[PDB]
């Protein structure tokens, strides 16, 4: 995944109304119990999903089982660890714990380690201080691979979307209730509001009609439209700025 | 749009220009009102060029048609490209006044 | 104390959209177009 | 259609504003939009699916 | 003059007008976090003109 | 807004007037986010703290949750060591949700914001480490998420390539915040709720320190506190 | 790109200095994203 | 303001309901005797949408259960996997 | 209304019986599992 959430075009988890009279429904809070039940179940599952991982010729045959699961060690790196050929990540961790046991960092003060006899033997260095980044870098060098045989001589998204779609249908009927309800509360100041706003929305939708193809190519925009007055009055302003 | 019937318009416009461009340049008039002026043998009556001016306003306006188109392109796309600073019912609409407010939101500073 | 000073260059673009992504390219050219003319004064 | 315009928002508001006033006078029917979302045979099928989920979980 | 003839293939005069009544308005941004994050803040709205419900309702009455 | 964020029938908000109220409270939270550091002497019954934790239990805006968390973090700056609104008004329904946002691995600004308020919460540490390590899911999410948040967006040397043949030298932004709270959680002395947590996490952190050599310079106070 | 004539307690260069401090932050904010 | 090709345009190329509704609402807001007839008309319509409301809500409780039942069987797997 | 009312009245009893029974079986699976989790960490 990303470092940011992924935006989507279908709605995601639409709201539930609370101004609805719950004496009639009596199921919003019980449905609310299901959502916090599902989220806690989703909380435990996502925590569990996070916590489940937290001339004489020679015979040379490149075998089938050449694998890096048991990778070979250098003999210096072998005796500092103790194991013969375990792995590369166990080689890093046993090296890091061996420095942490001997307390070589400090008593960069933590990057520079106090190079002991074995640490100078396994790295073939002779400094007194050396950073741990270059210490673990040679572990990538000090490990050799295993030698071959030598012989010489979903549905939940659409279920969520349907639930998101059905919750949108719930938001419609709740708002359709409350308008007539507040119109039953006040028939005056929602119809005066209606007769103004529907008149205002009739104005806004009728603000884009004189901008068609053959409506501008003809001359019934400029000539005699002082009743319009909208354009052909800006020519005293648009020419004064050089817009032409 | 519809460029099939757009050629059928411009084929009548170019029909008219090629018909105006075959008239002789020495075209003159004669009104029935010159007998009150008593024109002599050489008097140069002032009604001689009342057909010649009208035939050249017609011929030259049929060539500056794409010239007023460019001005009307620069006129319509200058008065309508704003559309919400002069028109009152559009700048007093809820969605436009909120959007002009929303684009002027300055960024929040962290700490 | 009065100081008749020139106001700052305010990026007022002719066509006025409402989504932000059609503004940043002209505003970044404005920041290049204003700070480079301001750097030479220093 | 994924975006909305100022033309699209006002047409969405005005069509929704005129239909609620068209219900008080009842010169529109709006019966197809009622019973298809009620769907009382689905509502008992919702109940019967709730009734079997009592029986299955007990 | 430098005028072109009006029997030119530009005789259109309305091609890229784009009235501001057809401009796209910033609406609510429904986000997605994962498949098993149902306690995340499901959307984002910084300067949106409409709410997520009516923008979903417009989506419902279109899809 | 507390009438609607709780859902109170007191002042039932008209559905036609909701859009006028949505952008209105968006700029109110921005004003509250900027002046919260000047009311940093927060009171016990701080009405701004009391309402905002009731608002935080309601919204689904990613931006609004961030602005509430930044205000509450910057309201509790110079609070106390004994008694302010942090110790009691966190009703553990909010407090179990802030730790739950660390499970949101896709987002990362919400991880930083949930870590920063809890860091501002944990700074007394007396009634705070014990409160943050209280429940069977708040003291248990951090046992899995907080060790995993150290190697967030950090190029660990991989071994799937090394198993199928047939070093980052850096940190991230949230890893610097993750070691900062965990070292202060290692400063939970006398083996309270933090060092007893910090002893069952030290066997897991030691595997992370071998892959990232910048995790040796960091987590120094933690390694001194084991 | 619209200028203005106004009165200020700062002189012209300090406004240009305040323009330097304001535009450089906006330059760093916009180039980063 | 010159019609030049306007003849060539003309050569080649040769509601009431909601007005009376807006008239009728103007009549309802004069006599308040109709406002009671309109409020009581809206209130049974308000009751009509209440019956519309819970018939959707009684579907949502059911549909939440099967999606939850998708996570019971997911949770019941962890009874055996963790105990392994 | 009557066919709607018949399955709007019986349903809420079947709603709140099932949701409460869902609260029983889920929390019983929780307390079994959150105690099985503790025996792992030892």
């Amino acid at each position: 995944t990303q470092t940011n959430p992924v935006p989507v075009t279908y709605p995601t988890d639409a709201y539930i109304p609370t101004y609805l009279p719950d004496d009639k429904v009596s199921n919003l809070a019980d449905l609310k119990k299901l959502i916090e039940m599902d989220s806690r179940l989703d909380l435990y599952l996502t925590r569990r999903r996070l916590d489940t991982s937290i001339l004489r010729c020679s015979i040379t045959i490149q075998l089938r089982g050449v694998d890096g699961g048991k990778v070979q060690y250098s003999p210096n790196l072998a005796t500092l660890i103790g194991m013969q050929t375990g792995s590369v990540n166990d080689a890093v961790y046993s090296i890091y714990k061996y420095i942490l046991i001997n307390n070589l960092f400090v008593t960069p003060e933590l990057g520079e380690v106090k190079l002991d006899s074995l640490l100078q033997k396994v790295l073939d260095t002779n400094a007194a201080h050396l950073p741990l980044m270059n210490v673990v870098q040679t572990v990538n060098k000090l490990v050799s691979p295993l030698p071959p045989i030598i012989l010489d001589y979903a549905e939940d998204t659409a279920k969520l979307r349907e639930i998101t779609k059905l919750a949108l249908q719930l938001n419609s009927s709740a708002q359709k209730y409350q308008f007539f309800h507040e119109l039953s509360l006040h028939p005056r100041e929602t119809l005066t509001h209606y007769l103004w706003s529907s008149k205002q929305n009739e104005l806004v939708l009728q603000g884009d009609q004189y901008f068609n193809e053959d409506a501008a190519r003809t001359s019934d925009i400029y000539s005699n439209n002082n009743n319009d007055r909208s354009l052909m009055g800006n020519i005293s302003l648009l020419y004064s700025q050089g817009r032409l | 749009g519809d460029p099939d019937t757009e050629i059928r318009i411009s084929a009548r416009i170019s029909n008219r220009i090629n018909e105006l461009e075959r008239l002789p340049a020495n075209l003159g008039t004669y009104s029935l009102d010159d007998c009150l002026e008593f024109i002599t043998k050489d008097d140069l009556s002032s009604r001689m060029d009342t057909f010649k001016i009208k035939a050249l306003v017609e011929l030259k306006s049929l060539k500056l048609l794409t010239k007023q188109k460019s001005i009307r392109q620069k006129l319509i796309n200058n008065v309508a490209s704003q559309a919400h600073h002069n028109i009152p019912y559009l700048r007093d609409s809820p969605f436009t006044a909120a959007a002009q407010r929303s684009v002027q939101i300055r960024s929040k500073v962290i700490v | 104390p009065l100081n008749w000073v020139q106001g700052p260059a305010i990026f007022h673009m002719l066509t006025s959209p409402y989504t932000q992504d059609e503004i940043i390219n002209h505003e970044m050219n404005f920041l290049k177009g204003r700070l480079l003319e301001l750097q030479e004064i220093t | 259609y994924n975006n909305v315009t100022l033309k699209n928002l006002t047409a969405f508001q005005l069509l929704s504003q005129r239909e609620n006033i068209c219900e008080l006078l009842n010169l529109v029917e709006s019966t197809e939009r009622h019973n298809s979302i009620i769907n009382p045979e689905r509502q008992r099928m919702s109940l019967e699916e709730m009734k079997k989920m009592l029986d299955a979980l007990k | 003059s430098n005028i072109p003839d009006p029997t030119l293939p530009p005789t259109e005069m309305m091609t890229r007008f784009l009235h501001p009544n057809w401009y796209a308005l910033p609406t609510t941004v429904w986000l997605k976090y994962g498949n098993y994050n149902s306690w995340a803040p499901s959307f984002n709205e910084n300067g949106t003109v409409v709410d997520s419900t009516t923008r979903g309702l417009i989506w419902l009455e279109r899809i | 807004f507390q009438c609607v964020a709780t859902g109170d029938n007191k002042w039932q908000l008209y559905e036609g007037n909701a859009t006028f109220f949505n952008e209105l409270t968006h700029y109110t939270l921005d004003l509250m986010e900027a002046i919260s550091s000047y009311i940093a002497p927060a009171m016990k019954d701080d009405h701004y703290f009391q309402t905002l934790v009731s608002i935080l239990n309601y919204t689904k805006d990613r931006y609004m949750v961030i602005s509430i968390l930044r205000s509450l973090s910057r309201l509790l700056v110079r609070s106390k060591a004994n008694e302010e609104s942090a110790a009691d008004n966190l009703d553990h329904k909010t407090l179990s949700l802030i730790v739950s946002f660390l499970l949101l691995e896709c987002d990362s600004e919400l991880i930083i914001a949930s870590l920063d308020f809890l860091y501002q919460y944990i700074l007394p540490g007396s009634q705070r480490i014990t409160e943050l390590f209280k429940s069977k899911e708040c003291s248990l999410i951090l046992e899995a998420t907080l060790p995993n948040l150290l190697s967030y967006n950090i190029a660990t040397p991989d071994y799937h390539l090394l198993q199928k043949h047939k070093f980052p030298q850096e940190l991230s932004d949230v890893s610097k915040v993750a070691c900062t709270f965990l070292c202060l959680l290692s400063n939970d002395t006398d083996d309270g709720a933090g060092s007893a947590f910090c002893q069952r996490i030290r066997p897991l952190v030691l595997h992370k320190l071998a892959d990232i050599p910048p995790l040796t310079l960091a987590l120094s106070e933690y390694m001194e506190n084991t | 790109a619209v200028f203005d004539l106004m009165t200020s307690p700062f002189t012209q260069e300090e406004v240009l200095i305040k323009e330097i401090d304001f535009l450089k932050n906006k330059l760093l904010d916009l180039q980063s994203l | 303001s010159l019609p030049i090709e306007d003849n060539y345009i003309r050569e080649v190329v040769g509601s009431k309901l909601m007005e009376c509704v807006n008239d009728a609402v103007q009549t309802l807001l004069q006599g308040d005797d109709k406002l009671g007839k309109v409020s009581d008309k809206s209130r049974e319509i308000s009751e009509k949408y209440i019956e519309e409301s819970q018939a959707i809500i009684q579907e949502l409780v059911k549909l939440t259960m099967e999606k939850l039942e998708s996570k019971f069987t997911k949770l019941c797997d962890l009874e055996t996997q963790l105990e392994m």
